[PDB]
């Protein structure tokens, strides 16, 4: 008598873990794997939900932290919830609120009963409990809401590492308890242990008792090495349950995230190159700022659909960096999402027409040329799913 | 080809021709643009705009600085700047940010863009507009006089005014450009007379009306009517830095055409909304104010633009407040449609000989 399942296996590679799927979600059905951007990083440069809905995203997160400072709780309560507010009819994601964008200087010490936030000089303090964060994200409205975790720096060491796992379960069991509508939003957990291949190994063994619609995976790209880093993936990925789905957190970068598609997971998020000027190209980035782009009157990539491609040319973009910045990071932001976008769909239509294999080593082959100029693990990581170059 | 189809109490009701041969709704304005784009704006959000003018307004002090790529280019600004089937009259100065003034001499003329002065003598000025190849351009000219001044003023700008003819002549580039004249003469009615008989001795494709713009004292207004009564009817009659729409009315009902389109951009720069009503029996809103956090109606009730047909005063509250460009991005659509808006009504009213009516409306609310 488990609870419905939200995903549905659309498509599976015999040799890797690459899963195509399909997200049923209250604002609509989303293919997996998924790129989820922050929606609030496009509307800062000035995207429309027109223009973030024509270049495909179904999905986009919303950071609780900053939405519960402006406009707030309340007045997004009034609004009809996050959809309403910003005018946004498909799936939102939202995180707990104790983490993601708080500087450190406003927290002060964890506890059991929550998370702790500081005022400006020496103000009183305030307590996030997992019961009020699930509160807060049932104002939000959003599709899928995040438990709150104690969230510790991949790199810290000690008992704090155990500490902070075990009540990050703890937590979870008061986030479900306090999630009264689970047929209106979907409660993911999130993996703890850091690099301590024990202490993950447990949280993942306790956390999938509990029976939530889908599991991230916390705790990684904090400056870990890259192979503790996909390991960790890896591990994940061997206990979470297969009928569901798994989220990693905080990857972004495009061989990363086209790997660990291959070890198994389902959802990506990541944070913001167009500031310097960057765009993102099969071959890695172009640095539009260069002496060499003034004249170079050619698109960032003639094969990207994105309205920037269509319309402009790195010459154009060069001078407005220069000239008009605002306007350029505008151009710069729409093109790197919707070539992530792209390379997630390229990455799902591989999938289906059971071809992954070849479109990673046709990825690796466009992004670093021959196999001795690949990244090490990446190597390594594709190697352990049967993938070679 | 500027063919009309009334002039109800001064005001000239009509459209011109053969321009392809697109065609430009008089009275009408220009679309405004910085730096080669309508502010905040792109291809995409600007085609749900209503009404967009079918003329754009580029600024030679936003391009000259990038003359060498232009011309390494060579297909011109408008196919450069990646919205080559649209119509461009470069003017000399941007009407928002003209930059220091007393640079004029009888040899050259200096505009700032974002970097550093370019002085252009005529030569420059051509070489420039030959990069640029924009349809219409505005004649170099000195419009700084602001009474032997005055004098000056006319003479600089009727030599450059011949030097940039003989120029265009043997320029195979600038054949299918329009060369706009310039009426100077500053606030001595005899000189503003003389630019406006001498400068239509010339075959220049219409006529721009610089100097007039306020601080529009109603001697200007007058200066205005007897220059223009001096200058034939068949030709575009342009006027810059006038855009306010009390201000546009007044220079409408002294045979004034064409007008920038600046003034909803100012107002989208401070955070504000256009509201004023143009149709029948405050012009506009500060988003940033508290008074605006919970209001859920948009900027406007029956406004067809994408920002009021669906988004709040509230969330555009919220995104000033944040500093998110999306704010400027839907104050900029809804105030260019209300403007835009505010110019068919104009046309409509002149159709219907109802302009005396609707300049009161726009005044009570001014
Ligand atoms: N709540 C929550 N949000 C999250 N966003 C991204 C991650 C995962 N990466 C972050 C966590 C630890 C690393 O040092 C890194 O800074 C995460 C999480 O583990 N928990
Ligand atoms: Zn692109
Ligand atoms: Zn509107």
């Amino acid at each position: 008598e488990s609870a419905p399942r939200i995903m549905r296996l659309v498509a599976e590679c015999s040799r890797s873990g690459a899963r195509a799927g399909e997200l049923r979600l209250p604002h609509g059905t989303v293919a997996t794997p998924v790129f989820m951007p922050v929606g609030t990083q496009a509307t800062m440069k000035g995207i429309t939900t027109e223009q973030l809905d024509s270049l495909g995203c179904r999905i986009c997160l919303g950071n609780t932290y900053h939405l519960g400072l402006r406009p707030g709780p309340e007045l997004i309560r009034k609004a009809q919830g996050l959809h309403g507010f910003m005018n946004w009819p498909h799936n939102l994601l939202t995180d707990s609120g104790g983490f993601q964008m708080v500087s450190l200087f406003s927290l002060s010490e964890v506890t059991e009963e929550g998370v702790h936030f500081r005022s400006p000089y020496d103000g009183e303090e305030t307590l996030l409990s997992p019961e009020r964060s699930v509160e807060i994200q049932n104002a939000l409205g959003s599709d899928i809401i995040m438990q709150l975790d104690h969230v510790v720096s991949s790199t810290v060491t000690g008992p704090l590492v155990e500490e902070a796992m075990h009540r990050s379960v703890r937590w979870l069991d008061r986030c479900i308890a306090a999630h009264k509508h689970p047929d209106k939003q979907n409660l993911f957990a999130i993996i703890q242990g850091g690099l301590n291949a024990d202490l993950r190994t447990t949280c993942l063994k306790e956390m999938t008792k509990r029976d939530v619609p889908g599991f991230a995976i916390g705790g990684l790209s904090g400056g870990e090495s890259k192979a503790q880093f996909w390991k960790m993936v890896a591990l994940s990925t061997s206990m979470l349950p297969k009928d569901k789905p798994r989220y990693l957190m905080g990857v972004g970068y495009a061989t990363d995230l086209v790997v660990c598609v291959a070890l198994g997971c389902d959802m990506f998020d990541c944070v913001r190159t167009a500031r310097f000027g960057s765009a993102l190209v099969p071959t890695g980035n172009l640095q539009l700022k260069k002496k060499q782009y003034a004249k170079d009157f050619s698109p960032i990539n003639p094969e990207c659909p994105c309205p920037t491609c269509q319309t402009h040319s790195r010459a154009f973009l060069h001078a407005l960096l220069h000239s008009d910045n605002t306007t350029a990071l505008h151009h710069l932001t729409v093109h790197n999402i919707a070539y992530q976008l792209q390379l997630l769909s390229a990455v799902r239509s591989s999938i289906l027409e059971q071809r992954f294999p070849d479109f990673v080593r046709n990825f690796m082959r466009t992004m670093y040329g021959d196999h001795s100029l690949c990244p090490a693990w990446a190597v390594e990581a594709l190697a352990s799913v049967g993938i070679m170059l | 080809k500027l063919s009309l189809i009334k002039v109800v109490n001064g005001c000239r009701l009509g459209k011109i021709q053969n321009l392809g041969d697109c065609t430009v709704d008089i009275p009408g304005c220009l679309l405004y643009t910085r730096t080669g784009s309508a502010p905040h704006l792109t291809h995409q959000t600007l085609r749900n705009i209503h009404g967009v003018p079918g003329i754009a307004q580029l600024t030679l002090s936003s391009l000259a600085e990038h003359h060498e790529v232009l011309a390494e280019y060579k297909k011109g600004v408008g196919s450069f700047i990646g919205m080559p089937e649209s119509l461009f009259y470069c003017s000399l100065h941007d009407p928002v940010t003209p930059g220091p003034a007393g640079y004029v001499t009888s040899k050259s003329v200096s505009v700032w863009g974002f970097g550093g002065r370019v002085e252009m003598t005529v030569s420059k000025f051509m070489a420039i507009q030959e990069a640029l190849q924009p349809d219409w351009f505005q004649c170099l000219s000195d419009g700084e006089a602001s009474i032997k001044r005055a004098r000056k003023s006319v003479d600089r700008s009727l030599l450059f005014l011949d030097s940039c003819l003989r120029l265009q002549e043997e320029s195979e580039v600038l054949q299918k450009s329009v060369i706009i004249g310039v009426i100077e003469g500053g606030d001595v009615m005899e000189e503003r007379l003389r630019s406006a008989r001498e400068t239509a001795k010339r075959p220049v494709g219409g006529f721009l009306l610089d100097g007039f713009q306020g601080d529009v004292t109603e001697t200007r207004l007058h200066l205005l009517s007897s220059v223009t009564a001096e200058l034939p009817e068949d030709k575009p009659r342009l006027i810059c830095g006038v855009s306010r729409p009390d201000e546009v009315l007044e220079c409408i009902e002294r045979g004034v055409d064409l007008f920038e389109s600046f003034f909803p951009y100012q107002v989208t720069e401070r955070g504000c909304a256009l509201t004023f009503t143009f149709d029948c029996q405050s012009f506009e809103i500060n988003l940033k104010e508290k008074k605006y956090q919970e209001d859920f109606d948009p900027l406007v009730r029956g406004c067809s633009c994408y920002c009021c047909k669906n988004h709040t005063r509230a969330y555009i509250h919220h995104l000033l407040m944040t500093n998110e460009l999306l704010a400027g991005v839907l104050l900029m659509m809804h105030n260019f449609e209300h403007y835009f808006g505010f110019f068919c009504s104009i046309r409509e009213a002149l159709k219907n000989d109802t302009l005396a009516q609707l300049k009161e409306l726009i005044c009570r609310q001014m």
